[PDB]
């Protein structure tokens, strides 16, 4: 019960498109693992991050020898962990000896 | 050839594009099936509208 | 009749059909393995836990460990393979339960096969966290996760 | 996460993948939609000498098959003499005292029927392994699994767009086009039209 | 269509990294293949989406 | 009896037996499902009656 008037979620300004001066800027050279190089022009006064998500789609590091060592998290949950939270070492060793005796009796009896 | 399309053309070559051309055209790899944040109506990170 | 390989050849030649609908293809695929009872589930769960402890013990004794005897290392690898064989067997047994549960969440939004796949992933989690000493049936625990 | 075939080069009025690889579209839909395995590669010399060694293996296995068959025959003769002893010494009908004889006879007939069917199975898998070749489809999953877990050497075989990519990998257009030029030079009839 | 391809690709990656039997992974790969074919030409092979 | 067409088809039938007809009906109408002697017993009686 209205008029179909659409608008994309974003504004359109118009200022002076001058290219004679800009802000000064650096260029950081990022490198992924598979021999790729990438250039990302940051500004001058900009804290350049040691890692970066590259255009290729993989997390590339910075080519300067920073060596940040971010100390990543543990692998979340294993089947061994879900076994160990409900069993104990001696009971698992008991079932291990049970299956060892069964494979022995199947092998030579 | 041309990429800024100055209306000075003499050919239009079609071709069967390889994966090395596909990942050379693209600017970033989309990796999430999201379009727009439901509350602030901003384009989501790493979505189809990032 | 019931013999002389007429009906047998008919069933065999009708088994090797196209079945272009992917749901019918997957259902004919999963209607293959034999269903189990509680004793088979008990046996497979014990074999899975034994194989998991054996491969964790071999992971422990791999680094800084011991050049084990040949029989001990060989049957250690045997138990390590048997655990994964039992796990694949249990998942392939209960695929049909995942299908029978996910037949009812259809008709709204998602397609059928995606619901089947998400049920399969929940069944993976249920067979990872299932316990046998509580004396219950496997469907009783697995329905929650699925 | 896994390769995918473009639909314009698989499902056309000429299927271009089928014309390139010389496959039937009925077979191509079975390959790239996970309905049938396809032999992507095979060995020659390993098959050449294990032809002799594995036919010796096959003769050994079929000898053991026939040993179990005549063991079933001997057990049938033992149970048949037991039926004779429990039939032709007491008071019974002359047809009812041979009803167990006919039951044991039909039991031996169905036992050798089962034995001949698995004999046909072993002959089939051996002949198929001898006549193995690339671009060959293998329907009947059980036969492929038996062939793989017996002869995991000598060949590889996959199923799907990865296998199609392997077939396009192991491919030369020069010798294929030269063979096709030879066929349109010398051939006749239907094969000339197909080669064109 | 893009969301269906993204969903099934992420689920296939998770199934491969998780370690699943051949039936589930084969069905997931044929699902991804059918989704990309439906993206490029819906209604070409089989029932249209 | 009078129909030359019907007697020509009844000679060109190449199939004798009710179950022999039922397995052909089931294998051509079903195809992709293994036949059994209770399914063809019920399939035709489900379709038209």
């Amino acid at each position: 019960d209205r008029v179909l008037r659409g608008s994309r979620l974003g504004a359109v300004s118009y200022e002076t498109d001058r290219n004679h001066d800009l802000a000064p800027r650096q260029i950081a050279r990022y490198r992924t693992d598979n021999g790729e190089e990438f250039e990302v022009p940051f500004a001058d006064d900009a804290e350049i991050p040691g890692t970066w998500l590259c255009r290729n789609g993989m997390e590339g590091t910075l080519i300067e020898g920073d060596l940040p060592e971010p100390k990543k998290v543990k692998p979340p949950r294993t089947h061994w962990d879900m076994l160990l939270e409900r069993r104990s070492i001696e009971e698992l060793e008991e079932l291990l000896k049970e299956r060892l005796e069964l494979i022995r009796s199947r092998r030579r009896g | 050839g041309a990429m800024l399309d100055v209306n000075f053309f003499d050919e239009l070559r079609i071709g069967l594009a390889t994966a090395e051309d596909i990942r050379q055209w693209s600017y970033g790899e989309v990796k999430k099936p999201e379009t727009i944040n439901y509350r602030t109506l901003k384009p989501e990170k790493d979505g189809l509208f990032c | 009749e019931d013999e002389s390989e007429a009906l047998r050849q008919a069933r065999k030649d009708a088994e090797l059909t196209a079945s272009a609908d992917s749901v019918r293809a997957y259902l004919k695929q999963i209607g293959k393995v034999a269903l189990l009872n509680a004793e088979e589930e008990v046996e497979l769960a014990k074999r899975i836990e034994a194989g998991l402890y054996a491969t964790q013990l071999m992971t422990e004794l791999s680094e800084r460990g011991e050049k084990l005897p040949a029989a001990q290392r060989r049957d250690m690898m045997w138990i390590c393979r048997d655990g994964d064989r039992a796990k694949n067997h249990l998942l392939e047994a209960n695929l049909r339960l995942v299908v029978s549960l996910a037949k009812r969440y259809t008709g709204r939004g998602m397609a059928f096969l995606d619901l089947i796949q998400e049920g399969n992933l929940g069944l993976i989690r249920a067979v990872e966290k299932f316990d046998y000493t509580k004396g219950y049936k496997f469907s009783t625990y697995a329905t929650w996760w699925i | 996460a896994a390769p995918v075939t473009h639909i314009w080069y698989f499902k056309g009025v000429p299927s271009r993948l089928g014309y390139l690889l010389d496959l039937a579209p009925k077979d191509l839909e079975k390959i790239i939609y996970f309905a049938a395995y396809v032999i992507t590669s095979v060995d020659e010399e390993m098959r050449h000498n294990e032809l002799s060694t594995l036919e010796a293996e096959m003769a050994v296995e079929r000898k053991a098959v026939e040993d179990q068959r005549d063991g079933e025959l001997e057990a049938r003769a033992q149970k048949l003499e037991a039926d004779l002893a429990e039939l032709e010494a007491e008071g019974a009908k002359a047809d009812a005292r041979r009803k167990v004889r006919d039951g044991g006879e039909r039991e031996m007939r169905q036992i050798r029927d089962r034995a001949q069917r698995e004999l046909d199975r072993l002959e089939d898998i051996w002949s198929t392994f001898t006549k193995l070749a690339p671009k060959q489809l293998i329907v009947d999953e059980n036969l492929y699994r038996e062939l793989v877990d017996r002869y995991g050497e000598y060949f590889t075989g996959a199923m799907g767009a990865e296998s199609i990519q392997k077939l396009i990998e192991n491919f030369d257009i020069d010798a294929e086009a030269e063979s096709l030029r030879d066929v349109i030079r010398n051939g006749k009839g239907q094969k000339k039209l197909r080669a064109l | 269509l893009y969301r269906r391809v993204i969903n099934r690709n992420n689920r296939l990656k998770r199934l491969i990294d998780l370690g699943a039997p051949e039936i589930i992974v084969n069905n997931e790969k044929r699902m991804l293949q059918e989704s990309v074919d439906a993206l490029f030409d819906n209604g070409r092979r089989g029932r249209p989406v | 009896g009078f129909s030359e067409i019907m007697r020509s088809t009844l000679e060109k039938d190449n199939t004798v037996g009710t179950d022999e007809a039922l397995l052909d009906i089931y294998r051509k109408l079903r195809p992709g499902e293994p036949p059994t002697k209770e399914s063809a017993q019920t399939l035709l009686e489900n379709l038209f009656f």
